[PDB]
């Protein structure tokens, strides 16, 4: 398990770097501009109540709902919901058009986001004594341990030598015991007293590296998924390597190994495990058996909180005979979860949020150029304005300027065309 | 015990008892010439036959070969009769046999325990001149050195390897205590036996094998990997093939099928030197329907280098007997001594060893630290000799000669 390190999809959340978390003061009320928010006062409290309903365990088999336009700002108050819970915690953003996949089922693309969205907080603290053999005896038990670059003898506790009679126990044995309740023995096993003539004997353990006394620290903060990932192979070149069609590498004995363990590090005390926000965008493409299964999915306890972002109004029941429903979700997980309506942004409104993404991205711009893309972001889209911000950092590299001004920034609408303006020109 | 052969570098002329050896001084001279004629290369591919009355110190001639060859040679006991086994082909029980005898030189690492004594299944504490530590001893371990003799005071040299402690000297009755810490890891040489290579990477043999189950029949895959292994370090440079010295015991009862394998073995450029011991004048070959001198083929005769032993004279006997006296820890008068000698004359030696032990537990009875002719006079008396046991029964069976004088 310390070997296993997360991987995260970074690149759905570098949109939204900008965000530190929720503006909120401490009765609740929103603050005008606070966390990389500009606006959205009656969405950012709404769910700002939801992280109190979540931390006081009184969401029993509930979800959360953000109703609005193109960027309005779902993805990002759904972030700022993680950021609200807690250090560290799980943000899984998906697209129900991502469950549609060519070669894994509807739920077993599902299945792996769910696992994505609950991680595991670690705060171990070990006292390692590793090396040899010298048996002393006192009044209850001197043991003097030899290891590769130090040797050190000590007067165990009588709790150990109950534990080490058990497992049998020789003068030149290479022992691993712990403080924190732990034994763990090789009998027989040195590479010091190793002839050259047995290959197959294996019998034998090297001598271990560093000193006897050891103080491992592990504080790790991994998601399901890392442990499956990461046990699946039989790790570096991982994070790039996908290049497989098939994917068989992750099975349901495979994942029946790493809840058996992880169910062990609980019953110890030494982990426990932390749920945390499953974000699904693009809500109304989710199949009729992909609600079902989080109808199944929120009745858990260990389940992580389900965030549903819906951009249409009226929408077909997908798998179901054409039943049109509210936001597409059908009436038995419409009713499981509470609405958040998010709204769109004035003039105004836009431009501060300009001001806020190019100082985060490293963009210098002149106060004409934010009102001329201010402009595009009322007319088009709230994500294709804040495009504009890096092709027009080049344009000005390029003209010798770090300043951008409103030459600049009319080039890149020129050169840059939304999928709008793209269609319509072709005629 | 046995310290080498005993016989000068030059003149090749053998003292009358030195390096752990008593008398024969016919047959250690001959012993030290078929040294000479195997070193020159004038000796190729020969047998050796030492023949002779029984319990003539055969064995310790044989152990006197070996120790006079090189420094770590190996050397292996084998009686005729123990071939002929009910679980393992006489085959097996030949190659076991010549492969206890061809041993292969490595330098390795490995630790060495050097220091002092200070003794007590039980606990032996070692110390040196810079540092004490208390020892728990192991089971074979006891075995080990009770054979060696090892007494408190003791300067020893264990290597933790090969388990085998090795007596330097002693501080005070002289070698002084060692330095640094006792566990020192240096390059030294192993010499171990093709046979106990096979035995290391085979099956461990389970507690009490002579209770049930199959015999130390060594696999022909396992014997393979060792084979291609060794042969690999021959190329190499890292191993250097050692022939030994093989001691075959009652070679009269030894089949002509036997035979025929031991020349076989016997053909190959590193076969070990083989010593047979006939304590027989005439005997039949197993086999072949043919009658022979030492019960040995018609052709292996002419192959062979014949040496004899002889019958060991009153005051020959008289320091074997006080030797072994001394080994089993038992105290004798001089009366007594000469009693047990002088039935070492008519009765053998390896009798009158055994009336040693036996006598010793009546004088224990009688409470007294000096065993008399009273003693042993009970022994002889209580226990009878092979010819003695015989004649007694016989006389039991059929009174062969009445009171009259009259026969049948
Ligand atoms: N209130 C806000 N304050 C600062 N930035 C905002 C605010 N609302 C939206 N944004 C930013 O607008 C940019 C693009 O919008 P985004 O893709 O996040 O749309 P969304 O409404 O959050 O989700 P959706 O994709 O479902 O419309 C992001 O960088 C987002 O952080």
């Amino acid at each position: 398990i310390s070997e296993v390190r997360g991987n995260t999809r970074d690149h759905r959340t570098a949109a939204h770097t900008h965000i530190k978390g929720l503006g909120l003061n401490s009765s609740g009320i929103a603050e005008k501009q606070a966390a990389g928010f500009v606006g959205q006062c009656a969405a950012r409290e709404a769910c700002g109540v939801v992280v109190d309903l979540i931390k006081a365990h009184k969401m029993a088999g509930r979800g959360v709902l953000l109703a609005g336009g193109p960027g309005t700002g779902k993805t990002a108050l759904a972030l700022a919901i993680s950021q609200e819970l807690g250090t560290k915690i799980p943000f899984c953003p998906i697209t129900g058009s991502e469950i549609y996949s060519t070669e894994v089922k509807k739920t077993e693309v599902l299945m792996e986001n769910f696992r994505r969205a609950i991680g595991l907080r670690v705060r171990e603290t070990k006292d390692v004594y590793e090396g040899e053999v010298t048996e002393m005896t006192p009044e209850t038990l001197l043991i003097g341990l030899k290891s590769a670059r130090g040797q050190k003898k000590l007067r165990l506790d009588p709790s150990i030598y109950e534990a080490i009679q058990k497992e049998r126990v020789q003068v030149g044995d290479v022992i691993y015991i712990e403080t924190n309740t732990g034994a763990c023995k090789r009998v027989g096993r040195s590479d010091a007293y190793a002839t050259e003539f047995d290959l197959e004997a294996e019998e034998y353990v090297p001598i271990p590296k560093g000193e006897v006394h050891k103080k491992k620290e592990i504080v790790q903060d991994v998601t399901l998924h890392d442990l499956d990932v990461a046990n699946a192979r039989p790790i570096i070149s991982m994070m790039g390597q996908l290049m497989k069609p098939k994917m068989t590498e992750i099975t349901d004995k495979l994942r029946m190994e790493i809840n058996k363990v992880v169910q062990k590090y609980i019953n110890q005390g030494v982990a426990e495990l932390i749920p945390g926000v499953l974000f699904i965008d693009e809500a109304h493409m989710l199949d009729i058996e992909c609600f079902t299964y989080l109808n199944k999915a929120l009745e858990s306890p260990i389940a992580p909180i389900v965030v549903l972002a819906s951009n249409r109004g009226i929408a077909t029941i997908r798998g179901a005979d054409d039943l049109k429903a509210a936001h597409g979700i059908p009436p038995d997980f419409l009713q499981r979860l509470l609405i958040i309506p998010t709204h769109p942004y004035e003039p105004d409104e836009i431009r501060r949020i300009v001001r806020i993404r190019a100082q985060t991205e490293g963009v210098q711009l002149t106060d004409a150029a934010v009102d001329r893309v201010a402009e595009h972001g009322v007319r088009i889209s709230l994500r294709y304005c804040l495009q504009l911000l890096a092709p027009a950092s080049i344009l000005a590299r390029v003209n010798g300027r770090t300043q951008v001004d409103v030459q600049d920034i009319a080039e890149a609408e020129e050169l840059f065309l939304d999928a709008r303006r793209s269609a319509n020109i072709l005629t | 015990h046995i310290r080498g052969l005993g016989v000068d570098a030059d003149t090749l002329e053998p003292r009358p008892s030195s390096q752990g050896l008593v008398g024969q001084e016919k047959a250690r001279k001959a012993a030290a010439v078929v040294l000479e004629m195997i070193k020159q290369g004038k000796i190729a591919g020969r047998a050796v036959l030492i023949a002779g009355p029984p319990s003539t110190g055969k064995t310790a001639i044989a152990m006197g070969m070996a120790q006079s060859l090189g420094q770590d040679v190996p050397f292996t006991t084998l009686a005729a009769s123990e071939i002929f086994s009910l679980e393992m082909s006489k085959t097996e029980a030949l190659t076991q046999a010549f492969r206890k005898s061809i041993g292969v030189r490595i330098k390795e690492e490995s630790e060495i325990m050097e220091g002092e004594v200070v003794e007590i299944q039980g606990k032996l504490t070692i110390k040196t001149t810079d540092m004490e530590a208390i020892y728990d001893m192991g089971s074979k371990m006891i075995d080990a050195m009770t054979k060696e003799r090892v007494m408190a005071g003791d300067i020893i040299s264990i290597d933790k390897s090969s388990g085998k402690i090795t007596k330097l000297g002693r501080s005070y009755a002289f070698l002084q205590c060692p330095e640094g810490e006792l566990q020192k890891r240096k390059e030294v040489v192993h010499t171990v036996s093709l046979h106990e290579i096979d035995v290391i990477n085979s099956r461990t043999q389970g507690f009490l094998a002579l209770f049930s189950g199959d015999t130390g029949e060594i696999r022909s895959e396992i014997r393979d990997q060792i084979n291609t292994k060794v042969a690999e370090w021959k190329e190499e440079g890292k191993a250097e093939i050692v022939p030994g010295v093989l001691f075959i015991d009652e070679v009269h009862m030894l089949d002509i099928e036997c035979f025929s394998y031991i020349n076989r073995a016997l053909e190959s450029d590193l076969a070990p030197i083989v010593i047979m011991a006939s304590n027989r004048g005439v005997s039949r070959i197993r086999g072949t329907d043919y009658k022979s001198p030492h019960g040995l083929p018609l052709d292996f005769l002419d192959r062979v280098v014949i040496i004899n032993t002889h019958p060991y004279t009153p005051d020959e006997l008289r320091q074997i007997l006080s030797i072994r006296a001394q080994e089993e820890e038992v105290d004798l008068t001089p009366d007594a001594l000469a009693l047990l000698t002088k039935i070492g004359q008519e009765a053998g030696l390896r009798y009158a060893s055994n009336l040693i032990t036996t006598s010793q537990l009546i004088a224990a009875k009688r409470r007294a630290k000096q065993v008399g002719v009273e003693d042993v006079q009970r022994s002889f008396k209580l226990f009878y000799d092979p010819a003695r046991s015989v004649r007694f029964v016989q006389e039991s069976e059929k009174r062969l000669i009445g009171n009259d004088g009259v026969v049948d």
